[PDB]
């Protein structure tokens, strides 16, 4: 009933200033002073009830407000630090925090008098949900600016009002699909035309006499409603129809089926509450739609997967994007001429994110045919961005004005960027940076995009050892967000530094790794195809096996990821690794993946480079499973739940992570989190292949403990691969 | 303990969904109509024996609202302590509200109940009463709600039934029920529907189409390829039965059950309620049960019998798959499976069917003078009703 | 020849009408509360070995449409073998379920039953429905339909009971209400209503006005005078009790039953079922009637009286159908309704014969009593009753 959370017997930080003008417009201006964005935090909640509570007092000489800010985006976030330590227990807290939160907002909206918000950076989050309050919103149109509710993204939902205010204003459908389902954020020209934001001004100077101009004419033209939200009138009726209206009712139920197919029957559970609170709040009115809406939020806030998607997605990627493996005392180097060797699919991607941010590109292979053929990568992609219309002509001319194809070793003139990928050939690779590591600046990175093989037995094959470094991108580049950062013993720490200023520029996200055989991404990789493949050998259903991929949450199931790695490919890695130990003097214990692997290359199906995998490819495109793919390993003989299918996938690659950290192949929890993620695809909802065992959840317990339990049941059953690493014991 | 003994079984004829005969009649109307045909036959019987009228409703919604048993007896004037209850058990409501009139006349505190069903789909369609799990999308999430028409494809994939095979059956279905209507087989137990001046509304199943060819039912798009992906259900049925790749989309608007109008009345009464009103019974109800196929095993079970000892088996044709898997489990003779026809030809008026379809059995079974017939119904999923009769 | 034993009787509190703390809670979370409520009483129970759910529902449609028994099953991750039926009787639906579940018990052809009723009538009010005798002008001008309530101010015309008489009953049930609250009457009885993150919503019923006094009860103002002159149902009443010539109305908001929201449940089982599973019965179903002549129905039917019976249970949808009930069979003032009624704690629909009938399974065990009889929809019409013992 209280606008502050707590009325008993320290004090916080104010973070709003009161200025009431001569017509009686008051004006909020949010400035924490212990940040440069204003957040979600307790010195808000008190600052804002305090205000709330002045509002009420003076409301008798007020006439309407204007919400600002002092900052360079309007408000965005909360506190995470406090969020990631709900447990259980704290689901009395976390719920009667967010309904003060939401009284706060619903005085405020119920004030009798015109509120506008002065959007003039960004609103995200609580940003947007204290704009959307307001009555009309005015923002700057201007160069960074968001306004979405990206809560979503890290397992939460927008509890302070943001889902029954939404859907109060779009209907249920286009809310929760354009709005609250991804948590996409939008531009202020894009939130003008989907109603998010009334009227766009060109500078932030303009916003606050741009309020005070809207109240004072809304005050003269339409008194009745000044103050008045749509849905507090008599006559409101809610876009698409109430629940129980006869249009929507024929669809409602194929919402949930619907979201059941785009999360693939992911555990993942915010969406299902989010879009459970949309529906339930449209049966009621707003002041129960919105306790609703507290109750569903305190239940993910309390969760595991909250935890693991905050983990990951905001103190993780923190970490990373401040340099976190990056080398302490190195300057910047700007970059002037990117040279790429091979107009494959990855060279041709390579030249593609480089062009798109603004650098010169020269893309070289061994005829000016196949050089002409990459380049055509990136007009084909320049084709589509025209057509969807996200760029223009005049932006596409000049991205693909930076890449020039070439059949010639001379025309590396000036190149002090060299990023080579050709076949991964220890031969090749020699050979090929021969041939231009003298035409080259005498400064120029030289890397290399390899999957698995080491960098330093790469680097010595040209005569600068210290500027040879692993640069290894993930097909297709224009849409994998990682680059993995390989030095060898000799890279020094400049390279690191300058590639690392690369990756950020192309606006990928960089891990850095230390040099082995497998790096990190492709040995890790290996062990999830290699687990699908040994229930393939052990009978499971083909079927059975890449649902169990889906619902643990992996973007693609493996026996599909398999045919695109190549089962050649596959095979002469496992010949590398058997070779490695064999000449250690050691015995080889293979992999029981292995005799499959070498069975399709037997029966003439080596994945879809060559046409025919588990999959079959017809007119260039995947064409349901291979129909003797279950004669020829007995298919239905094994029929283990699914839940197991899935653990062996996720335990057989945190536990390799394990042992990437132990070898110090990588250097920190959060490469590893981030670099499992974006790099090969380990599940969002896990926080990381790292994550996934101190925040692992089962039905026997939670934690480290939990996990290696676990692990010990699936070794019982199914190999001693399974068996904890002793630096978990 | 006593045993309940079927002295009336009488139905109204099926009106078709688009310009159909029966879409002016309130299905108040259809109740009332076989109540005064019951008059009719029995005009002696004493109405204050009667003590309970049960009518099963799966939409009990705007004309169906309100309970609609006991509209109807005071519509038609039958005493104030006649009661009347409605309920809903999905398909098989027309059939729980026959056992539950038996299992009254079994427990000795009820001597004489009307049971029945009443279903006007065209003007009361399907999904009208809203849902406790499409307006809970939690509910629906958890549970992975697929609608019953998705399921039957994927017990044609699942089962082997291929396109050929499930219009094969609707053929038979068509075929038979023609035959049972120009054989005069419907003559006594189909009351045709009149208006209040006491002019022919409808006196036949006009859903039916007996000129059906194979080549017809070839032509006719799948149904249920449009819906899909369109909500999703094809997925969300994968992701259970996780082992089957693709779903087979066999069924097509003349192999599914017919959207159709009409209503049904049982008269079930102990022996003692027989001889007092002077009623002769026509059959005895010997078992009933509730499970979900494992319902029909379950009632054979409770009466000591075997699917040799039944001679008429009466299955509704909801799905041609799940009457084609439900024949191949059970190694049910195909002379002994729906033999005047069934849903597909004449229709399934979701509340009422399980009522019709008794009635049916009742009536062939004097004529051909068999003994027994087991009649099971919405077997598909979790729930299913079956029942045992015994000619007397 | 089997008994129908009851194990278990167990009811949501009653969350009132406005501002009512369970009007976010969709009615299925309200049977879905109860029926985990059974699990943790009886972890041991084979859910395999419950044949059927019979839930009372007056108004089917929206929240409470769908078999929401059939939902309940699902939702709550019973065996998809329990099946799930809703059914309707009015005020009497749940009751009829109960009875129902003996019925199917004693036929043989069931042994374990779970049987009750919910109603949420803030979010689904009555007549949401539909219904023909309302919105069928020929069948409800032949019928002369006439609200329940414009028949209680009747009942108390012709018998007459004046306004101070319905108003001093309207007391002693709050008082009686009150003090089974305080006594602890309800505590084992009442499960507490909690959201998905174990916080409470609601732990008593909310209805409850235990500081009544008879002034404030007469300055309430008649409920159905606006009604009884909107569509002229006064006039239609009288026609067909043409020998009364004025109305007097007497009933009230504070006499009549109050609009809540709950729900209730109740395990009904054979003998043979309740060893196996270690239950222990805690009354047996005597007998069931359909039809004041209903329990009459009900105590033919079993071979007693008046005498016999030590606890009336009548729902109290109006004062003057309780009264007139009282006068009819001479029902002693402390054998009607001991721990109080509707027009205390709320009448919700649906669940009201399975709320009432748990209160009376309790109160025989406290009072280590023999029999009770409980009725609803009673005064003819279309009644039920239903006589239990003690076990
Ligand atoms: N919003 C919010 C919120 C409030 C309290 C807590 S805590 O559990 O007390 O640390 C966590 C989150
Ligand atoms: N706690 C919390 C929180 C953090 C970030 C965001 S946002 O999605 O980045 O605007 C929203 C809520
Ligand atoms: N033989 C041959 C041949 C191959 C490539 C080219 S091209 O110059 O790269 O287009 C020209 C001739
Ligand atoms: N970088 C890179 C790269 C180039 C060619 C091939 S392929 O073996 O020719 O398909 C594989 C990787």
């Amino acid at each position: 009933s209280s606008h502050h959370h707590h009325h008993h017997s320290s004090m916080p930080d104010n973070t709003i200033q009161w200025d009431k003008d001569a017509d009686g417009i008051v004006t909020l201006t949010m400035d924490d002073p212990s940040g440069s964005t204003n957040v979600m935090n307790e010195a808000y909640i008190e600052s804002m009830g305090k205000a709330v509570d002045r509002l009420v007092a003076e409301k008798d000489s007020i006439t309407g407000v204007v919400v600002a800010s002092a900052k360079k985006t309007f408000f965005a976030g909360g506190d995470v630090k406090t969020m990631i330590q709900a447990r259980p227990e704290d689901a009395g807290d976390v719920f009667n925090t967010v309904e003060t939160i939401k009284r706060q907002l619903r005085t405020l909206e119920t004030l009798g008098k015109p509120v506008v918000a002065a959007i003039n950076g960004a609103a995200l989050g609580g940003g947007l949900e204290i704009a959307l309050a307001c009555h009309h919103r005015i923002a700057a149109d201007v160069k960074g600016s968001q306004l979405g509710l990206p809560e979503v993204t890290l397992g939460l939902l927008p509890g302070g009002g943001g889902v029954t205010r939404t859907v109060r204003m779009f209907g249920i459908q286009n809310a929760f699909v354009s709005v609250l389902a991804q948590g996409t954020r939008f531009k202020p020209a894009k939130a003008k035309e989907i109603g998010l934001v009334d009227e766009l001004v060109a500078t932030v100077e303009e916003l606050v006499p741009a309020a005070k101009a809207w109240i004072k004419e809304e005050l003269k033209a339409n008194p009745d409603g000044a103050g008045v939200q749509p849905w507090d009138k008599k006559g409101y009726k809610m876009p698409g129809g109430t629940p129980s209206s006869p249009g929507l009712a024929a669809i409602l139920p194929s919402f949930p089926s619907n979201l059941r197919k785009q999360l693939k029957g992911a555990p993942m559970p915010a969406p299902r509450a989010i879009l459970a609170a949309a529906v339930e709040g449209a049966q009621v009115d707003f002041d129960t739609a919105s306790r609703i809406e507290s109750r569903y939020f305190a239940s993910l806030v309390t969760g595991q997967v909250a935890k693991n998607m905050m983990q990951a997605f905001f103190f993780d990627l923190q970490a990373i994007n401040a340099g976190g493996s990056r080398p302490e005392g190195i300057g910047k180097t700007p970059i002037k001429r990117i040279g790429v060797l091979g107009a494959g699919m990855m060279g041709a991607g390579i030249a593609y994110v480089s062009a798109k941010a603004g650098y010169e590109v020269v893309l070289k292979d061994v005829s000016l045919e196949a050089a002409a053929k990459g380049k055509g990568y990136s007009e084909k992609l320049e084709a589509k961005a025209l057509e969807r219309g996200r760029t223009t002509q005049e932006r596409s001319d000049a991205l693909l004005a930076r890449i020039t194809p070439t059949a010639d070793a001379a025309d590396f003139k000036g190149v002090d960027f060299v990023i080579e990928a050709v076949f991964e050939n220890q031969e090749l690779k020699h050979k090929v940076f021969g041939e231009i590591e003298d035409i080259v600046e005498p400064n120029a990175i030289l890397g290399s995009n390899t999957s698995t093989l080491p960098i330093t037995g790469l680097a010595t094959g040209v005569k600068r050892q210290e500027d040879f470094i692993g640069i290894h991108f993930f097909s297709p580049v224009d849409k994998m967000p990682l680059v993995e950062i390989i030095k060898g013993e000799k890279t020094s720490d400049e390279a690191l530094a300058r590639v690392f200023d690369y990756t950020l520029a192309i606006g990928k996200t960089p891990i850095v790794v230390n040099d082995s055989r497998g790096f990190f991404t492709s040995r890790v990789i290996g062990t999830f195809v290699n687990e699908a493949l040994a229930m393939l050998g052990e009978g499971v259903e083909p079927a059975s096996i890449e649902q169990a991929g889906s619902q643990a949450g992996y973007p693609a199931p493996p026996l599909q990821l398999s045919d695109e790695l190549n089962l050649e490919l596959m095979h002469k890695i496992a010949v590398a690794t058997r070779k490695g130990v064999e000449d250690a003097g050691g015995t080889y214990q293979p992999h029981p993946a292995e005799a499959v692997v070498e069975k399709m290359i037997e029966l003439g199906r080596s994945g879809r480079l060559k046409g025919a995998g588990f999959y079959e490819y017809a007119d260039g495109k995947r064409s349901g499973l291979w129909p003797g793919l279950r004669e020829t390993f007995k298919s239905g003989s094994s029929q283990p739940p699914l839940q197991d299918m899935i653990d062996r996938m996720l335990f057989a690659e945190a536990l390799e992570t394990q042992k990437c950290l132990d070898e110090g192949v990588l250097t920190s929890t959060a490469d590893a989190n981030i670099g499992s993620i974006m790099g090969i695809g380990f599940p969002p909802w896990t926080g990381g292949s790292a994550q996934f065992i101190v925040g692992y959840s089962g039905p026997a317990g939670t934690g480290k403990a939990a996990f290696v339990a676990r692990a010990r049941e699936l070794a019982a059953a199914y190999g001693d691969r399974f068996l904890p690493p002793e630096s978990l014991l | 303990s006593e045993e309940a003994f079927i002295y009336e079984a009488i139905r109204t004829p099926r009106g078709k969904q688009k310009n159909g005969s029966l879409h002016e009649v309130k299905p108040l109307s259809l109740v009332v109509g076989l109540i005064d045909e019951l008059r009719k036959r029995h005009p002696d019987l004493d109405e204050n024996l009667i003590s309970d009228v049960i009518l099963g409703c799966v939409s009990p919604v705007g004309d169906q609202g309100g309970d609609i048993a006991r509209a109807a007896v005071l519509a038609s004037g039958m005493p104030v302590t006649s009661g009347g209850v409605q309920l809903n058990r999905f398909c098989a409501s027309g059939l729980e509200a026959v056992n539950t009139a038996a299992q009254k006349v079994r427990s000795g505190w009820d001597d004489l109940v009307l049971a029945g069903g009443v279903e006007s789909m065209s003007r009361v369609p399907m999904g009208s009463d809203g849902g406790a799990m499409g307006l809970d999308p939690a509910t629906n999430y958890d549970v992975m709600f697929v609608p019953q028409s998705i399921g039957a494809d994927l017990i044609a994939t699942i089962e082997g039934f291929s396109r050929e095979d499930v219009d094969a059956y609707a053929l038979r279905s068509q075929q038979k029920a023609a035959e049972a209507w120009s054989g005069g087989y419907f003559a006594k137990s189909v009351v045709p529907v009149r208006d209040q001046n006491g002019l022919l509304i409808l006196d036949h199943d006009e859903h039916m189409r007996p000129d059906t060819t194979k080549e017809g039912l070839a032509k006719l798009k799948p149904a249920f390829e449009g819906l899909a992906a369109l909500g999703g259900f094809d997925d969300v049925a994968l992701q259970k039965y996780h082992w089957v790749e693709k779903i087979n989309h066999v069924h097509t608007g003349g192999n599914s059950s017919g959207i159709v109008d009409g209503a049904a009345l049982v008269m079930i009464g102990s022996a003692a309620a027989g001889k007092l009103q002077g009623l002769t019974p026509r059959a005895r109800i010997v078992a009933t049960a509730t499970s979900g196929t494992p319902a029909t095993r379950k009632v054979l079970d409770r009466a000591g019998l075997t699917v040799d000892d039944i001679d008429l088996f009466e299955l509704n044709e909801a799905f041609a798959s799940v009457v084609l898997k439900f024949q191949k489990d059970l190694n049910i003779p195909d002379e002994k499976l729906n033999v005047n026809g069934g849903a597909i030809a004449m229709g399934h008026p979701l509340g009422a069917t399980g009522a019709m379809i008794l009635g049916t059995m009742v009536d062939e079974l004097e004529r051909r003078n068999a003994r027994r017939a087991l009649i099971t119904l919405c077997i598909g999923g979790g729930m299913g009703v079956a029942t045992i009769i015994e000619r007397v």
